[PDB]
């Protein structure tokens, strides 16, 4: 299928003492492969997947330098934004940044992203054409005019369409044994007698990869959303994901209900029924 | 911006008494990122708890996984205790094997 | 692989 590489960056100012907390994570599809935490002792970009350890010391030295440079940019941005919004030095504030690229199943470039938030709200983001900017307010409009004059978009575009795609491909090849394997959901249904007249059917999808999945309930072959509950897809902790969907049904009518599971790892959707 | 955390407490594998496992507390949808999460065994804080690296969703809300190895038993009660600026008092979510 | 340059606001 298609693939993506994404980097997430969070920086939280610490007014009482010292510099902002900075945390960077890198992810190929739903696999975290690098991290940097300014509170950690290494002060290094660290591997989080076996296949990235194939990279030599020049890789770790250069990514460490660059992620520290990223952290300094976020540090001075927190200061710039404090002034743009006329905020005091007493308060803690947050910047968040995500960027990366998508490629299709042919590994050709699909889509690039670069978006930035301040205190949990959109600030500025590169448009899908990778040429113009979306500025949410007049502070971000000042940044937009500055970045337009310096042609920042052209630099980011060269990376998003070029460097990013080439290295995503290299990672996908080095990590083929996991990055290019799909893990279909392991499914089962459980039954819970709520009261004397109602029961809950819970349809489980376990140990799947990647995270994208669809669970639906049908009654007599028609989609049902009333009296259902779907939890957020959640990490198992071993690199796979979990989800469940439940429906409340009249006791004795369980057989009218089917759970339908769609996932990239399945040749065709699965249907589960309580019998 | 202030968003209250969603909490799911669950084991990595279907729980069987006497079989080593992992107890997870997944906290998501929250803002800001400063958060306190403890795993509890019969009301007491569990000491060797690890967590994932802070990351966030498309709407900028944060998520973290807290986890520790454990062996379920019939009698032991497990829970997740979360405190966050959006919460007046710590929220305690009990582990339900069926969820 | 990270961006080589991250321009400040």
């Amino acid at each position: 299928g298609s693939h993506s590489m994404r980097y997430f960056f969070t920086s939280v100012s610490r007014p009482g003492r010292g510099e902002p907390r900075f945390i960077a994570v890198g992810y190929v599809d739903d696999t975290q492969f690098v991290r940097f935490d300014s509170d950690a002792a290494s002060q290094r970009m660290e591997p989080r997947a076996p296949w990235i350890e194939q990279e030599g010391p020049e890789y770790w030295d250069g990514e460490t330098r660059k992620v520290k440079a990223h952290s300094q940019t976020h540090r001075v941005d927190l200061g710039t934004l404090r002034g743009y919004y006329n905020q005091s030095e007493a308060g803690s504030h947050t910047v968040q940044r995500m960027y990366g690229c998508d490629v299709g199943s042919d590994w050709r470039f699909l889509r690039g992203y670069h978006q930035y938030a301040y205190d949990g709200k959109d600030y500025i983001a590169l448009k899908e054409d990778l040429r113009s900017w979306t500025a949410a307010d007049m502070a971000a409009q000042t940044t937009k005019h500055k970045w337009e004059a310096a042609h920042v978009a052209e630099q980011l575009r060269a990376y998003l369409e070029g460097t990013c795609v080439e290295w995503l491909r290299r990672y996908l090849e080095n990590g083929k044994e996991t990055l290019q394997r799909t893990d279909a959901p392991k499914t089962h249904m459980t039954h819970h007698a709520v009261s004397d007249h109602e029961a809950t059917l819970r349809c489980w999808a376990l140990s799947f990869y990647p995270a994208e999945i669809t669970l639906t309930w049908q009654r007599d072959g028609e989609d049902q959303t009333q009296d259902t509950e779907l939890v957020e897809t959640r990490p198992a902790g071993d690199g796979t994901f979990q989800k469940w969907a439940a429906v409340v049904v009249p006791s004795g009518q369980e057989q009218r209900y089917t759970c339908h599971v769609q996932h990239e790892g399945l040749p065709k959707p699965l249907t589960l029924r309580w019998e | 911006i202030q968003r209250t955390p969603k909490i799911q407490v669950y084991s990595r594998h279907p729980a069987e008494n006497g079989k080593s496992n992992f107890l997870n507390c997944y906290v998501s949808g929250f803002h800001p990122s400063d958060i306190e999460v403890d795993l509890l065994k019969n009301g007491e804080r569990i000491e060797k708890v690890e967590h994932s690296d802070l990351s966030f969703s498309k709407d900028w809300s944060f998520y973290l996984l807290y986890y520790t190895e454990f062996t379920p038993t019939e009698k032991d009660e497990y829970a997740c205790r979360v405190n966050h600026v959006t919460l007046s008092q710590p929220k305690i979510v009990k582990w339900d094997r069926d969820m | 692989l990270l961006l080589p340059l991250l321009p400040p606001l």
